[PDB]
């Protein structure tokens, strides 16, 4: 029980890539993430601010996880992660009126392990412009969910499809959406 | 940025004294404040470790303060012995690395109960031609200053302790190429 | 500057 | 179906009544399975799975690690909340309410914080039965939306009103449907 | 006990060096620091096991470190420089980068511009004066190591074959022969005070040894001077009645 719940330290390291993820979360919303490849602090606050954060903290803390991971892999007889079945839902940020700017939201829920392909398909064609997704945000069951955004112009002739790919799926799942 | 500074760069003080060494760090976004002591052949040994949320840290004869909003930490050493004569380093932690100060040279001088300051002249055992001046049995207060003549060398004063009877004595050496006023930068009124 | 929690290594 | 091993670490802070009652819980996780946990109410490490049994004992044997985590509820939790008070906790975006028939749906979209209260009124009287509410929807970009619907029988000129209240509003928003 | 080898190292403007560090058993976090004269240590590298978690303190591509087994670390410095001369420290930790770090002795690296000024010390012991003998009933021998470059020396006294640690007095830092020159040779003094009756005994033998750290074995030397190898220069004197 609490009024707020923050996660000042969501650290991630999987042996797949190998890849990782460092994010700060407040009330289930991502404040910033550290690009572990580019060594940079990429803020997500929808405000103006002069806060700062050395990405070497993330690089060091995640490097401690890589060390601890190799040990727990040996102590567990190589007990690997179980590929969970993701849950996808496509909806709009605002009520759809035709001809006026809107944003499509693709919400993949219950993701584990954190490896996924999220691509938008307009009439069966890969969409590249105006698309952006979030980081892997932490769930309470220690799984993850991701969210992709596609700003578009809703008209009566463009059908859309969010295509998700995961190891828990034996088939690339497509989610439909019509204006 | 972040720059730690230590104010008493050198400190020479008698025994049993209470003295004060302070640290000074610019930016206050720190994870840790740590005090060390460095000894010549052995490196640093940890003395204290103050958390960000603490103002006080008491342990033994050592007492450290922490004002992180003012970028200052102060070390108070009580009943100083000659045994804790070392360079005391103040280190702050920025979460990623350890940011070390420049240090404080501490020398706690043993007390000489019965001094007998005099100047003696030695001869060389190899060839009785090159000689050396000796200055022994003076106060720890005495400061030996090197010669203004750049062709005459005057060493600093060290302290030797003799067996069992706990008798120490300071000593300085001057040599050249007579020992009348070889230590020209040391006149009886200290 | 925000602060973050640290992890410590386990015995190798 | 390739194999993957995951390790997580969550440094979580729980705030109640500002910084009056703050609780830190650091969780070490191996493939969704919490193995170790340092609870600030407990004061020391506790193993949550058989895996973390030698780790919690090894960490508790170190005196400085105990002090670095015991002071974390102030070094990490309380310090960051004072930054929260000057940014996120002052963020108030106003809801955009919309009525659309299908059954009448009320679309309250793009509001923050999450606290909200909507009600259905038929001719001034609050309609209770025949009202379905969806759970709150996280848009993921620091905005929420909620859909609340009223099963209805529209006769004559009955006026229907979606009445919402939100912390960003000093007076509530009411949109009508004749 | 974390140890580093070697204790001293002396090279020229363009040779390759390595520094070894044996951490404390059980410590998976290892650090490398570098301390110059009159300054505090600077962070260099930080290994979390076999991989480096932080190498932002490394000042060049010439600097490389490796910890292949999660224990012993080697700090490699290729194409060395005069500005690389410092005392390189090593540390170990049981916890994270914020917990207590246990440091080693350090390696005094002095990179010279030219080995042509490497001169071993000449040493001489001076017998006590009858003045202080008759006055204080004590006898102070004085050892004098002069004219050595660089600064790497270690002085020790020897009485009847055994190294004495009581009644010994050596200078903390040596002196410059001519303080203006940078390649100025150095001077180091030392005192040994015994009792008069012990000095007034021809059976007693006093020996002052200074341990000089100079050139290696692979360093070949083309000059009229004898090769200034790492060596010991001694001076001795007998008791006199």
């Amino acid at each position: 029980v609490a009024d707020h719940v923050a996660s000042y330290g969501v650290n991630l390291y999987q042996s797949y890539g190998p890849s990782g993820q460092f994010t700060h979360e407040f009330d289930g919303d991502e404040e910033f993430y550290v690009d572990l490849e580019r060594k940079e602090t990429v803020w997500k606050l929808p405000l103006f601010h002069r806060l700062r954060f050395d990405p070497q903290f993330a690089l060091t803390n995640i490097a401690v996880l890589k060390h601890n991971l190799n040990i727990l892999i040996k102590r567990s007889n190589s007990t690997a992660a179980t590929n969970e079945v993701p849950e996808v839902t496509v909806f709009s940020k605002s009520p759809v009126t035709l001809g006026q700017p809107n944003t499509l939201i693709c919400l993949v829920d219950n993701i584990f392990p954190p490896v996924v392909n999220i691509t938008w398909l307009s009439n069966g064609h890969s969409v590249t412009e105006g698309v952006s997704e979030t980081s892997f945000l932490s769930k309470s069951d220690h799984s993850f969910f991701k969210i992709s955004y596609l700003t578009f112009l809703p008209s009566a002739d463009e059908i859309y499809d969010c295509k998700v790919e995961h190891w828990g799926l034996d088939e690339p799942l497509l989610k439909h959406w019509e204006p | 940025k972040q720059e730690v500074t230590q104010i008493p760069a050198a400190l020479s003080v008698p025994e049993g004294e209470n003295l004060v060494l302070n640290c000074s760090f610019t930016d206050s976004a720190i994870y840790n404040l740590q005090w060390f002591r460095q000894d010549p052949g052995k490196g640093l040994t940890s003395l204290l470790l103050i958390q960000s949320s603490q103002r006080e840290q008491t342990s033994g004869r050592l007492n450290a303060s922490l004002d992180k909003s003012s970028g200052r930490s102060t070390l108070y050493i009580a009943a100083s012995q000659p045994g804790d004569s070392a360079t005391y380093l103040c280190a702050v932690h920025t979460g990623a690395r350890l940011m070390f100060g420049d240090g404080t040279q501490l020398v706690v001088k043993p007390n000489i109960q019965n001094p007998d300051p005099a100047v003696y002249q030695l001869r060389d055992s190899k060839s009785s031609d090159k000689s050396v001046c000796l200055f022994t049995d003076f106060d720890s207060q005495t400061n030996v200053s090197q010669s203004k003549d750049s062709d005459v060398y005057i060493t600093d004063k060290c302290v030797l302790d003799m067996r069992s009877m706990d008798f120490k004595s300071n000593s300085a050496v001057a040599w050249s190429n007579a020992c009348a006023n070889a230590f020209n930068n040391s006149i009886i009124p200290e | 500057a925000p602060f973050s929690e640290q992890e410590q290594p386990v015995l190798g | 179906s390739p194999e993957d091993f995951v390790y997580q670490f969550k440094g979580m802070c729980y705030f109640t009544n500002g910084t009056e009652r703050v609780r830190l819980v650091s969780r070490s996780i191996y493939n969704r399975e919490e193995i170790v946990r340092f609870d600030s109410d407990v004061g020391e490490f506790r193993a949550v799975t058989l895996l973390g049994l030698p780790a919690a004992e090894y960490w508790n044997s170190q005196k400085d690690i105990l002090e670095r985590k015991r002071a974390a509820v102030d070094r990490v939790c309380r310090h960051n909340y004072q930054l929260e008070l000057r940014t996120t906790l002052q963020r108030r975006v106003e809801p955009t309410v919309t009525i659309s028939p299908s059954l009448l749906v009320c679309s309250v979209t793009d509001f923050y914080p999450a606290q909200i209260k909507v009600r259905w009124f038929r001719n001034g009287q609050e309609e209770t039965a025949g009202v379905v509410s969806t759970p709150l929807i996280r848009n993921g970009d620091w905005t929420f939306q909620i859909l609340v619907m009223l099963e209805m029988t529209p006769q004559r000129g009955d006026v229907y009103t979606c009445h919402v209240e939100h912390p960003s509003l000093q007076s509530p928003i009411t949109v009508e449907w004749r | 006990g974390v140890s580093q080898t070697p204790s001293n190292k002396v090279t020229e403007k363009g040779k390759y060096v390595e520094l070894r560090c044996d951490p404390i058993s059980g410590h998976t976090a290892l650090y490398w620091y570098r301390q110059s004269l009159g300054q505090g240590p600077e962070f260099l590298i930080y290994f979390q096991g076999t991989g480096a978690a932080d190498d932002s303190g490394l000042p060049n591509d010439r600097f490389f470190a490796v910890r292949p087994e999660g224990s012993v670390s080697t700090l490699k410095i290729q194409r060395t420089e005069r500005g690389d001369s410092a005392v390189y420290l090593c540390a170990s930790s049981h916890g994270a980068s914020t917990d207590t770090q246990y440091f080693g002795p350090g390696t005094r690296l002095t990179v010279l511009e030219d080995l042509k000024n490497v001169f071993p010390p000449e040493v001489a012991v001076f017998e006590p004066s009858e003045a202080e003998i008759s006055h204080t009933q004590k006898a102070t021998l004085v050892c004098l190591a002069t004219g050595f470059f660089p600064d790497h020396v270690e002085l020790s006294w020897w009485v009847n074959g055994k190294e004495v640690h009581s009644g010994v007095c050596t200078d903390p830092q040596p002196l410059k022969e001519q303080p203006a020159l940078n390649d100025s040779r150095y001077a180091l003094s030392s005192r040994l005070r015994v009792s008069a009756t012990f000095w007034q005994n021809p059976r007693n033998h006093f020996r002052c040894q200074v341990q000089f750290y100079g050139l290696s074995e692979n360093d070949e030397w083309t000059q009229d001077r004898a090769k200034p190898v790492t060596q010991i220069v001694s001076a001795e004197a007998w008791g006199r009645a």
